[PDB]
């Protein structure tokens, strides 16, 4: 679950 | 179908090219004065005015002296003896910041712990109580009139993980809080001990005493599941006596504490039944921090995905599952919505994305 297009 | 279509009739993009987070009209301008709206991104707040031909005129902004701060979120209020609206702005690093949105000046500021606040609230009958969710795991609750922390909702049957998104329901009698570890909480505030302690923050001030303001330190939810999503809960409404929740997995969960003919006043803290009552999914949303909005009558719902794509439930049907929905798109509308706010007439629907645009729909 990422805050944007992969994140972290 | 949908009772309520709309039109986009302008677009525009901030000088930054960060994300915006957040957009909220301010729904207590006066009669007669134009629509405004607020947006938060990068290190500032702006403000923008609603005119006709979908004009949307650029007013001014509050850029915070730290390059760091990163502003996630806002909410209106107004000065209890003035009239005057108030703007609540806050983000990575954990402060609360009250704007005059006249001159843009901070006001004043409150510290936490000092870690990013993801979402602000104020009271629907008291514009002082402002409630703040963050990063800490933690829910404060502030008295903006005296600069009080009334309370903090946390410990360990508190939230395990970062706390999200969080609504009073419509007396502000009870809050519902949802955060990264997968739970809907409920902390009760028409408590006695609650209801004494906002009445002692109003009673309180400094330079008429020696003691310290205590807050109450509220260890204990009133309820709590991790049954209705399997992912990070990023945004939660009440309707009613009714909850709409939803998490990173296209779907926005209409539920409820207990079973079907529990009151929600008589539910209590060992309670372990929820009641799905319906269920609106879409597609393409699967980041978190997503957040979905409802105009002041709650008729509607809006929501924007991860490639530009609008949705709008009419809630104005008999059950909660009945509700019509409709898409808003536009071709060069591409970027991600982060949130949605309508107008207080419900004229207007301002959707800010990832690339910094705004976008604005009007409705016929």
């Amino acid at each position: 679950a990422r805050k944007s297009a992969g994140a972290a | 179908k949908c009772k309520y279509s709309f039109k986009c009739v302008n677009s525009l993009k901030e000088d930054h090219n960060q994300p915006l987070f957040g957009v909220q009209f301010n729904w207590h301008s006066k009669e007669g004065d134009p629509l405004v709206f607020a947006t938060v991104g990068s290190n500032r707040v702006t403000l923008y005015e609603c005119h006709s031909q979908g004009e949307i005129r650029l007013l001014q902004s509050y850029v915070d002296a730290d390059a760091d701060e990163n502003f996630y979120t806002c909410a209106w209020t107004y000065d209890s003896n003035t009239s005057h609206p108030l703007l609540a702005v806050a983000g990575s690093r954990g402060i609360i910041r009250i704007i005059n949105p006249i001159t843009m000046q901070c006001i004043k500021h409150y510290v936490g712990h000092g870690n990013a606040i993801n979402e602000l609230k104020f009271h629907p009958r008291d514009p002082n109580l402002l409630l703040s969710v963050s990063k800490d795991h933690a829910l404060r609750l502030w008295n903006i009139q005296t600069d009080t922390l009334v309370a903090i909702f946390g410990g360990v049957e508190g939230h395990r993980d970062e706390v999200l998104s969080a609504d009073y329901d419509l007396l502000g009698e009870k809050i519902m809080s949802c955060g990264m570890d997968h739970s809907l909480k409920l902390w009760r505030i028409n408590s006695k001990r609650m209801m004494n302690a906002i009445k002692e923050s109003y009673d309180y001030n400094p330079n008429k005493t020696n003691r310290p303001f205590i807050s109450q330190k509220i260890h204990f939810p009133d309820f709590s599941t991790r049954d209705i999503h399997r992912n990070y809960v990023d945004c939660v409404r009440w309707l009613g006596d009714l909850i709409l929740s939803k998490s990173c997995e296209n779907a926005i969960v209409c539920w409820k504490p207990g079973k079907m003919e529990d009151d929600i006043d008589k539910i209590k803290p060992s309670e372990s039944n929820v009641t799905i009552l319906g269920r609106f999914d879409y597609s393409q949303c699967d980041i978190w921090y997503m957040r979905f909005s409802t105009d002041f009558w709650q008729k509607m719902l809006a929501l924007g995905n991860q490639v530009g794509k609008l949705y709008v439930w009419d809630l104005e049907v008999e059950d909660p599952h009945k509700a019509k929905c409709t898409t808003l798109t536009h071709h060069k509308c591409g970027a991600a919505i982060r949130q949605t706010s309508f107008s207080r007439d419900s004229s207007i629907l301002i959707a800010v994305c990832d690339d910094a645009s705004i976008w604005r729909w009007d409705r016929l």
